[PDB]
């Protein structure tokens, strides 16, 4: 079909490709004159016959390959209709020709192409499919569920009574492939289709669970560990399906997990499938209590499996303090039953749970007493709800494993001990501290192994960590001198531990350390003076001492210490601890840290200045890049991921410099504006580095300021970005910084640091992330958003800060948005509402009374919202109805004291955490009432104290003031209207001296010191500090 | 200190 001089010529080429000289001569004249609008219909149709019919198995290849990358982006929509026909007529000859395997594969990306929603009804690959996959030929079955797979579209096209039994004879094939490729485009349709049309293929679920038992009879353990891979894709997609048959599928799981003669990937998937149902369809689990039984007892019997053919544990305990990467079963059943435990919550788990830990503790296997104690350390974090409670039991339980006879057994114990110490913190530091300290203490002498010792030093890290120094006090010198020993250990993950353990107690200890001073820091410098990591620990445990101890105790070292960091800083795990001990060195000695500037900052700058280094790659070399954790692909586009985050860890060290040392970081403020902050933004590859930007343009200015053109020019610049970005960020958590560094540029720039080009760009950004928000959030059969009430937060924020510089002005711009917000107000969910709420209670306070063209748009909606079921929405509403007679009278007259009927019935559970910012909202809202314009003020006063709204208690207390200065005055409510003023002092809510003196006056007529008979010592003292 | 994985 193609003229014989234009095939040599491509031929050449292509053949050219595998070979630099010869190679890139083709594939530029592949790219510069084969790619274009005259030549892509005939390199098309050259590739095509290539791969169809080209008995040479590289050209056909490669010719397939390059088709599918070519047919993309020619696209094959703007291909005349007439070589369309050509290409697909050949590729499907070629399809149904004598073919390799590898090559038919590539076929069939290549026809995949051919087929769209745009493209001429391709009725003969329809036709080619169904033949197909009766075939006898494995590769010709497997090739059609493989096109299938890619375009799930097809499976709408063929007629229902010939696809469904297609699948049904793939999941029960002969060859291990085609059922693999039949599952595969099984689970693909759902992954590609709209859920109006899953019912179509989801009956054939309960056909795909009865074929999983064959594997296990053929011993076909991989595929079997494929196929699970494709259910998991499929629960998270529709858990529901699987209702119907949980039980056989929690069975047949358990049944594949406990058959240990099987390689580790059927067990480990299988298990990934139980635990992917917690997470996708948790109501359902909990409805079924054989899951729980059944999750609880393979993770156990998955965590009995360390050690194998080494009942000494030789082998561990001659290792360092890592973990093995041969354990693979024992840590995804870990991992799982964390997971579990995270969804389910400890009232469904811990009681199937303990059941088995009862029993294992008691064990001559040491690893079943091993597995009980890892097994309670990984569910304690998501079962704390219950067992929080059940403390002394479980220390009961745990505690006298310590000194099991196995070593293994010692350390899980230890294990325990210090994770439940961070999971059920502050409480089980105030309550178990004289059990949990003696027994770790205890594994920390040379008696025990090193593991032991090291692991015991671990678990202190985490006790201290919400220890207050009161409670460690009487235990410092027991752990100190303890701890010196293991400092001496020549085995060096011990000493690197020691020092840790010290550091983190120290940072607890505080000012109760410094008598330990002087023995520790000697003992520290020596180490550093002679193992990299160590001297990186070594400093660090040497800064949080100093930190710890205070600039005083810390100064007797400081200068040595100081010369020792730059000698290690000047001469990769390392780098990180010199710079945060740096970082907190400049903690400690504040403003005389700048003269090391010069020596700590260039370096950040570097690495803070880091561009996004992506290279553009082929889709092959695709997985080839992310085999590496530093190094992550989403055309294809291979970003280093690493260099990025030490961008941001940099950033954050700046941001802290610039934070600690204020005016004194100004001269570097131009440069990390303009250099680092802002060009940050346009990182769109990476989520943190834009955060990061946007955190870091307050703080730069702020310091510029304590310390102008500069300082406009940068804000102006650094607004603009800002402003600019929040119509073209699609992540809606960064979008929420951005706003939020809105803010905190406007309070620190002031009064109308806004141009009206900028507040018009602003709101057109603020509508912008409204609309998408809307959208997001309009959206069951197969199924049982915390991010967008946090963005929805901070844009009221925003529009409040933009409003407050303006000092009104943008009343006018946000005209042009009040549909979006009028939506949001009658819309269902409660997190529109709030938004819409706020936002009306800050426009009334510049807008009235401006807001008569909105008065019965929203009040109608605010007057239901009052006695809304959720309390912030009563609270907002209340609000602004109290508003409404602060800043607009008149306008609202009509409005106000018919709803104070309904403000004195929500104003009586009110008085409760929960809601008791709601009631004292409507409370404030009441003496609004009053004030604008009797039996009310009598019933507004057994509302108060008011004690946690700050905004609400303000008003409230010099509503009081000033109805004295009728019930309130004289009488003998005199000891309820000074209690009314000191609990709200002494909560810190009360702007309270306008009301102290009105209270002094009333207390000057009178029995005067009696009143205060009622207050305990240190209230008293404060009482009088006040009075 | 000790985590989870």
């Amino acid at each position: 079909a193609l003229p014989e001089e234009v095939n040599r010529t491509l031929l050449q080429i292509v053949q050219a490709f595998a070979s630099n000289q010869i190679r890139s001569v083709a594939e530029k004249a592949l790219s510069e004159e084969w790619i274009t609008e005259n030549n892509i219909e005939y390199l098309l149709t050259f590739l095509a016959e290539q791969a169809a019919f080209s008995q040479d198995t590289t050209v056909a290849a490669l010719s397939a390959v390059l088709f599918r990358k070519l047919a993309l982006k020619a696209p094959i929509t703007h291909i005349r209709k007439e070589v369309l026909a050509q290409i697909r007529s050949s590729l499907l000859k070629g399809f149904l020709s004598e073919r390799a395997d590898s090559i038919r594969h590539k076929l069939s990306d290549a026809i995949a192409e051919c087929v769209q929603d745009d493209l001429p009804a391709w009725p003969e690959l329809l036709q080619a499919l169904i033949e197909s996959l009766k075939s006898g030929n494995p590769n010709f079955r497997e090739s059609s569920f493989r096109i299938l797979t890619t375009v799930p579209y097809l499976i709408t096209a063929v007629d229902i009574n010939s696809i469904l039994p297609i699948f049904q004879s793939g999941f029960t094939d002969a060859s291990d492939n085609v059922k693999i490729a039949a599952v595969t485009a099984f689970v693909g349709y759902f992954k590609q289709l709209p859920k109006s049309e899953w019912s179509k293929l989801g009956i054939l679920l309960p056909s795909l669970l009865n074929s999983l038992p064959r594997f296990l009879d053929d011993g076909k353990d991989d595929a079997l560990a494929s196929v699970f891979e494709s259910l998991i894709e499929l629960v998270e997609l529709a858990p529901k399906l699987f209702k119907d048959m949980f039980d056989q599928i929690i069975q047949f799981t358990d049944m594949v997990i406990k058959n240990k003669d099987l390689e580790p990937p059927a067990r480990t998937t299988a298990l990934e499938l139980l635990t992917v149902f917690s997470e996708n369809a948790p109501q359902m689990c909990k409805s079924n209590q054989n899951y729980g039984q059944t999750l609880v007892m393979v993770t156990l019997i998955m965590m009995t499996e360390v050690s194998i053919d080494d009942d000494d544990a030789a082998e561990w305990i001659e290792s360092d303090d890592t973990d093995d990467e041969e354990e693979v079963t024992y840590d995804h059943a870990r991992q799982a039953l964390d997971r579990v435990a995270l969804k389910l919550g400890g009232e469904y788990l811990a009681a199937p749970l303990f059941q088995y830990l009862q029993q294992m503790i008691t064990s001559t296997e040491w690893r079943e007493r091993f597995a009980a104690m890892m097994a309670l350390s990984s569910a304690a974090e998501g079962c704390a709800d219950v067992l929080i409670g059940e403390i002394p039991k479980i220390l009961d339980m745990v505690i006298p494993l310590i000194n099991d006879p196995h070593p293994r057994v010692q350390y899980g114990c230890c294990n325990v001990l210090g994770q439940i110490s961070t999971d059920f913190s502050p409480f089980i530091q105030r309550t178990a501290h004289d059990r949990i300290l003696p027994a770790l203490i205890s594994k920390l002498t040379s008696e025990c192994t090193s593991r032991v010792q090291t692991h015991a030093a671990a678990a202190l890290v985490n006790f201290s960590e919400f220890a207050s120094k009161d409670i460690l006090e009487p235990y410092l010198d027991s752990l100190l001198t303890n701890l010196l020993v293991l400092l001496q250990s020549n085995k060096l993950y011990v000493q690197e531990q020691a020092l840790t353990t010290i550091a983190f107690i120290a940072e607890a200890a505080k000012n109760k350390f410094i008598k330990y001073y002087d023995t520790l820091m000697p003992l520290l410098l020596n180490v550093l003076k002679v193992n990299s990591v160590l001297k990186g620990k070594c400093m660090e445990c040497a800064t949080l001492i100093g930190f710890a101890v205070g600039k005083e105790k810390f100064h007797e070292h400081s200068q040595e210490l100081i010369s020792i960091l730059v000698a290690l800083q000047n001469s990769d795990a390392l780098r990180s601890y010199l710079e945060q001990s740096w970082s907190r060195i400049c903690r400690i000695l504040g403003d005389d840290f700048v003269p090391l500037l010069p020596i700590v900052i260039p370096p950040l700058l570097i690495t803070a200045k880091a561009t996004q280094d992506v290279g553009l790659i082929e889709e092959e070399e695709a997985a080839n890049f992310q085999q590496y954790p530093d190094w992550d692909v989403v055309k294809h586009i291979a970003i280093h991921t690493s260099v990025l985050d030490d961008k941001v860890s940099a950033m954050e060290l700046l941001q802290s410099y610039a934070t600690l040392l204020r005016g004194q970081f100004a001269v570097y403020v131009k440069e990390v504006m303009e250099e680092i902050a802002l060009p940050s933004l346009d990182f769109y590859l990476h989520d943190g580095v834009r955060a990061a930007g946007a955190t870091l343009i307050p703080i730069l200015l702020s310091c510029l300021l304590a310390a102008n053109e500069e300082l406009v020019l940068l804000w102006h610049k650094a607004s603009s970005k800002l402003i600019g970005g929040l119509m073209s960020e699609p992540m809606p958590e960064i979008t929420q910084v951005y706003h939020n560094s809105l803010v905190n540029g406007i309070k620190v720039m002031g009064d109308n640091c806004l141009s009206e080009d900028q507040l018009a760009a602003f709101t057109k950004g603020v509508s912008a992330n409204l609309t998408d928000t809307y959208e997001r959030m309009q959206d069951d059969e197969y199924n049982e958003d915390f991010t967008d009430e946090d963005l929805l937060d901070e844009i009221n924020k925003s529009i409040a800060a933009v409003l407050k510089t303006t000092n009104g002005h943008y009343l006018k711009n946000l005209e042009n948005i009040w549909p979006m917000i009028n939506t949001f107000l009658l819309d269902n969910e409660p997190i529109l509402v709030i938004f819409a709420l706020v936002v009306i209670g800050d426009l009334i306070q510049y807008g009235g009374e401006q807001t008569a063209s909105m008065k019965n748009a929203f009040i109608p909606k605010v007057t239901e919202c009052l006695i809304s079921p959720d309390a912030r929405i009563r609270q907002a509403a209340s609000y602004i109805i109290g508003v409404c007679a602060q800043y607009a009278p008149s306008t609202y007259a009509d409005v106000c004291i018919p709803t104070l009927d309904t403000l004195v019935q929500i104003v009586d559970g009110s008085k409760l955490e929960e809601n008791r910012s709601s009631t004292e909202n409507a409370s404030a809202a009441i003496a609004k009432i009053l004030y604008a314009y009797d039996t009310y003020t009598a019933n507004w006063f057994k509302t108060l104290p008011t004690i946690t709204d700050k905004e609400a208690a303000s008003f409230n207390y010099q509503f009081l003031s000033q109805l004295i200065e009728p019930i309130v005055c004289a009488q003998s409510n005199i000891s309820a209207v000074v209690d009314s003023v000191i609990q709200a002092l002494n909560e810190r809510s009360l702007e309270g001296q306008t009301v102290i003196s009105s209270v002094k006056k009333l207390l000057g007529f009178l029995d005067a010191m009696a009143i205060f008979n009622r207050y305990p010592a240190d209230i008293m003292e404060k009482v009088h500090k006040w009075f | 200190g000790i985590y989870k994985k």
